RNA sequence: GCCUGGCGGCCGUAGCGCGGUGGUCCCACCUGACCCCAUGCCGAACUCAGAAGUGAAACGCCGUAGCGCCGAUGGUAGUGUGGGGUCUCCCCAUGCGAGAGUAGGGAACUGCCAGGC
RNA sequence: CCGACUUACCAACCCGAUGCAAACUGCGAAUACCGGAGAAUGUUAUCACGGGAGACACACGGCGGGUGCUAACGUCCGUC
RNA sequence: UCCUCCUAAAGAGUAACGGAGGAGCACGAAGGUUGGCUAAUCCUGGUCGGACAUCAGGAGGUUAGUGCAAUGGCAUAAGCC
């Protein structure tokens, strides 16, 4: 019948931004809706829920993908 | 005691005479026996357990392992499945003291034998028929229960060779002597 | 089949142990001989090994793969971790279960003084 | 024999190659899988006329390009889709 | 009739015909129907030119219809305003593109369909070419 | 230097399949188990003690490209910026340039430690 | 008929060729966007705080579209 | 009023009486940890288990499952015990 319904949503893609001044955590991929494809191996145990990637420590922001299955991972280090 | 008094007799002749084998393991091996019983719809009824127990434990004290529909389809009327697969596999010795029992009640005796049972022969690796009859039972009334227990029966072993056709069991299922 | 079934009851250790980035004590057991090994944090680089192939340790056991002689490799592994200087070793179970040979070289870490 | 003669193409790339088309031409190119491909540039209407004949894909015909003859094999066809004309063709070498 | 039997959804939008046709050669038959300039032809169009084909060349032969009309396209009404939903759907339609092959032909010479083409063709509102040799 | 075991890197040029090969060097089958633990029953699964036998399965290595996988130069589609013709579309200058196919590549490489020669 | 069945249709399925999708993706541009380093130009245009507003009825044209009939000096969006 | 996809132009956002669907809950386990396991489907032998009820092997990689719509995820399966 009447189809005139929609759903508000916010921001589901990243802002990892890698210089900016942010000191530890950032949403570096927020409402990213998986866990999976894109994980955390650099900087400890992101992915908490909402699989909203958040960083540990200060630093750039690495995307690389490694795996068997060749998902992307994201990744902080240092200076 | 069985296992090796087997191992020496109709089987170490299996290597060279008709199929050569490279190594001594390369003829198939009897692996594990199971039993299947059909119990249908019918969960009122509580002969299946001691069934079971009587198929199973008519030596040890064993017990069945019974579950549910976890596969789950069917076009009747129960979808998640109660208990009606009941799986029965036998453990150690007790497993070729039942195919002994089963042997020595089908070659002196034509009733277990009865009629062309072994029609089927498969060189798959799964061997199944009905038996649909007693072999052993525990207590003096040989037959307490009604149904006529239509339990599968599958031997799970390789039948490429045919000595197991001929020698022990025939298609025909007719003993013969000399 | 077996082997598959044991290193992928393991990954969860391992990518565990690798993500913290910690030094492992890895544990391979096969029916005639067990091993040991300790393992760096980048996981490509081992620092010492024990096992009963060697003769040093397997000449005190009438049998490779017992109970006290999983025992004597863990002394062995302990004591040649502690001569290196190294402690604080994550214990790496992949995919054995916690029994058996392994428990005795688990225990025979600990009172050898190697701390997890 | 089929002969066929090409010149060296001047320009590689979109508008060259609408160029040529414009100018009476067809890109084309030779490779063999042993040597490096060399990208050639034909009279249209010449090799109309002896595609109509359906020779052109059974036996190995020769290119004058730059007084040396190479012997090839043509590859497959690129043609114009609501055009007898065509836009493109390929040639591996035999 | 030439329309799917069913669709994951009941309409679809508009949309804009693209660049140019895929598939272009002939495959099945031996002569085609090759489209010049962008269209829309409908089920009925499709119909009528396979129908007057089917006439022209009197059972003989194989014709193979390469098109198939899967865009639903809409027409509200007459006397309703603008607005309030979408129309329902009144026919089928294939989107054509400068260079596809709208039909097919084997069996028959060059004359009988060279024949029915024209028939076909008096037929569709698309334009034709002339390429009519014999495949290899 | 050769052959194996463990942990890694890169993730199919790293996979499947065919034919061959190695046996207390090693690895894997194998005997027994109400000794410790275990089966919603089962020492197939998981453990313990081990001695016979085996390369059969499995594992590993080498030829096999029969399929998977990778895949250029060109051309094509598209498009950023200027300009032009217009039934909804396209052309020209310029920059970037696919995808699918084609020629082909391809049946891995490498790091640390331990064992037998 | 546990042999005359197994054809003049689906051989459920599967294989080869050809198409089609806003709510399909084993691929994938140009552009935009975010963040770094460099020069040159720009009345520091950028950001913060404080005083004072207006406005919240927009229109056409090009490009990308929804709707409409790829109708409208139609309507609703993105960008100039 | 609140979710999911599309329109939405490969950062977010982006309208319509535009095109399709869902929510106003549930669970003291269907939460936590530890330990374990891998699916949907095809086939041959087998009980009036006939195409599917329970078998036993190969193929077959998630083509099933997620308490409930759709999207994004899963083998560390977040699925199942």
């Amino acid at each position: 019948g009447g189809s005139t319904r929609n759903g508000r949503d916010s921001e589901a893609k990243r802002l990892g931004v890698k210089r900016f001044g942010g000191e530890s955590v950032l949403a570096g991929s927020i409402i990213v809706r998986q866990r999976g494809t894109k994980f955390h191996a650099g900087a400890n145990v992101g992915c908490g829920r909402d699989h909203t990637l958040f960083a540990k420590a200060d630093g750039k922001v690495k995307f690389e993908v490694k795996g068997p299955k060749n998902r992307k991972f994201i990744s902080i280090e240092a200076e | 005691a069985k296992l090796h008094d087997y191992y020496k007799d109709e089987v170490v002749k299996k290597l060279m005479t008709e199929f050569n084998y490279n190594s001594v393991m390369q003829v198939p091996r009897v692996e594990k026996i199971t039993l299947n019983m059909g119990v249908g719809e019918a969960i009122a009824d509580k002969k299946l357990l001691d069934n079971a127990a009587a198929d199973l434990a008519a030596i040890s004290g064993q017990k069945p392992l019974i579950t549910k529909a976890r596969k789950s389809v069917a076009g009747f009327k129960i979808r998640q499945g109660y208990p009606i697969g009941c799986k029965v596999t036998l453990r150690g010795e007790r497993m070729w003291e039942f195919f002994e029992r089963l042997i020595t009640i089908a070659v002196p005796r034509i009733r277990d034998f009865r009629g062309l049972s072994a029609k089927s022969f498969d060189g798959r690796g799964n061997y199944s028929m009905g038996v649909r009859e007693q072999i052993i039972f525990p207590e003096i009334d040989y037959d307490k229960v009604d149904r006529v227990r239509g339990l599968d029966i599958t031997i799970t072993t390789t039948a490429k060779s045919d000595e197991e056709g001929r020698a022990l069991l025939a298609a025909f299922d007719f003993p013969f002597r000399k | 089949d077996k082997k598959s079934a044991r290193i992928r009851r393991a990954t969860r250790a391992r990518r565990k142990l690798q993500e913290l980035g910690a030094t492992r004590l890895v544990v391979h057991r096969t029916p005639r001989h067990i091993y040991a090994q300790v393992i760096a944090p980048n996981g490509s680089e081992v620092l010492v090994a024990a096992s009963t192939v060697e003769k040093a340790i397997a000449e005190q056991l009438k049998y490779t793969g017992n109970k006290d002689a999983a025992a004597a490799v863990g002394k062995a592994v302990a004591e040649r971790a502690l001569e290196k200087g190294i402690k604080d070793v994550s214990f790496d179970r992949s995919g054995f279960q916690y029994h058996g040979r392994v428990q005795a070289l688990a225990d025979a870490a600990r009172e050898a003084g190697l701390q997890f | 024999m089929f002969t066929i003669n090409a010149e060296v193409r001047k320009e590689q790339g979109k508008g060259a190659s609408r160029r040529l088309r414009a100018a009476n031409k067809f890109p084309a190119i030779i490779y063999g899988g042993k040597e490096a491909p060399l990208a050639i540039e034909l009279d249209h209407d010449k090799v109309m006329n002896m595609q109509a004949k359906a020779e052109f894909y059974s036996e190995v015909l020769t290119i004058v390009v730059d007084g040396k003859e190479i012997k090839v094999k043509a590859q497959d066809v690129q043609r114009h889709p609501y055009k007898p004309k065509l836009q493109h063709i390929d040639f591996v070498r035999a | 009739m030439l329309q799917p039997k069913r669709t994951k959804f009941r309409k679809m939008h508009k949309g804009r015909n693209r660049g140019l046709a895929q598939g272009t050669d002939v495959s099945f038959g031996s002569f085609g129907l090759k489209a010049v300039g962008r269209g829309r032809l409908t089920a009925r169009q499709i119909e009528a030119a396979r129908r007057a084909m089917t006439r022209a060349v009197k059972r003989q032969g194989k014709i193979w219809i390469r098109v198939f009309p899967d865009k639903p396209i809409t027409e509200k009404p007459l006397a309703v305003r603008m607005g309030k939903g979408k129309g329902n759907v009144e026919y089928w339609v294939a989107l054509i593109q400068p260079g596809k092959v709208l039909y097919e032909m084997d069996g028959v010479p060059e004359e009988l369909a060279r024949e029915a083409f024209k028939l076909a063709a008096a037929k569709l509102p698309i334009k034709t070419t002339f390429v009519t040799k014999t495949v290899m």
